[PDB]
Parts: structure tokens; C-alpha cells; sequence
């Protein structure tokens, strides 16, 4: 927190919660397609849910 | 689908138990615009 916190808010290091699938052991998963959690298909930049 | 919601001071505190509940019903029935949750996913809300 010393070195790399930021008194406006370190937003530089990200992390991933939504995935299809759980991340298996030794792998790392830098896509950031769009996932989509609500019932109905999400595409282009954003959709709803 | 309260008739109106309380005063940001006053705020209207209820609890829900002894029931089964779907977030799914509680968006589909009615359009919304915010949502951020802490501690869960909210599609794992569905099971736990
Ligand atoms: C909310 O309740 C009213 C009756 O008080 C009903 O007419 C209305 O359809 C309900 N809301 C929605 C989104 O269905």
C-alpha cells in the first residue's frame, strides 16, 4: 500500500470475477471479451446485464 | 413495486426469511439501470 496505493485511487491493478468456466491450475486468462451473465445474448461493447 | 419508497434518513429497513427467493423475477418484471455487488457474483446469488 505504501508503494502502490494512490491518493486518487490506484485503479491500475485489474482481476477477472466472470468466466464461463473456473481458471485451471497454471494458467492465466488476459481476454476481456465481453462475458454475458443475463439470459438474452450480449455483444459489441456492452449489453444490458 | 412499493407505492413510494422512504426518506434517505428514515430509511425502510425489512427483513425477508422463511422463503425461497429469484432475482430473476425481481429484474425481469420491471427495467433498472444500477447494480453493483460485494462479496458474490450476481449470478451466484442465485444458489448460495
Ligand atoms: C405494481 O402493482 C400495481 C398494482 O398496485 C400493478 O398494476 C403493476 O402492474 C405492478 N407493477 C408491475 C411492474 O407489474
Amino acid at each position: 500500500n505504501k508503494l502502490d496505493s494512490k491518493v486518487g485511487g490506484n485503479y491500475n491493478y485489474l482481476y477477472r470475477l466472470f468466466r464461463k468456466s473456473n481458471l485451471k491450475p497454471f494458467e492465466r486468462d488476459i481476454s476481456t471479451e465481453i462475458y454475458q451473465a443475463g439470459n438474452k445474448p450480449c455483444n459489441g461493447v456492452a449489453g444490458f446485464n | 413495486n412499493a407505492t413510494r419508497f422512504a426518506s434517505v434518513y428514515a430509511w425502510n429497513r425489512k427483513r425477508i426469511s422463511n422463503c425461497v427467493a429469484d432475482y430473476s423475477v425481481l429484474y425481469n418484471f420491471a427495467p433498472f439501470f444500477a447494480f453493483k455487488c460485494y462479496g458474490v457474483s450476481p449470478t451466484k446469488l442465485n444458489d448460495l
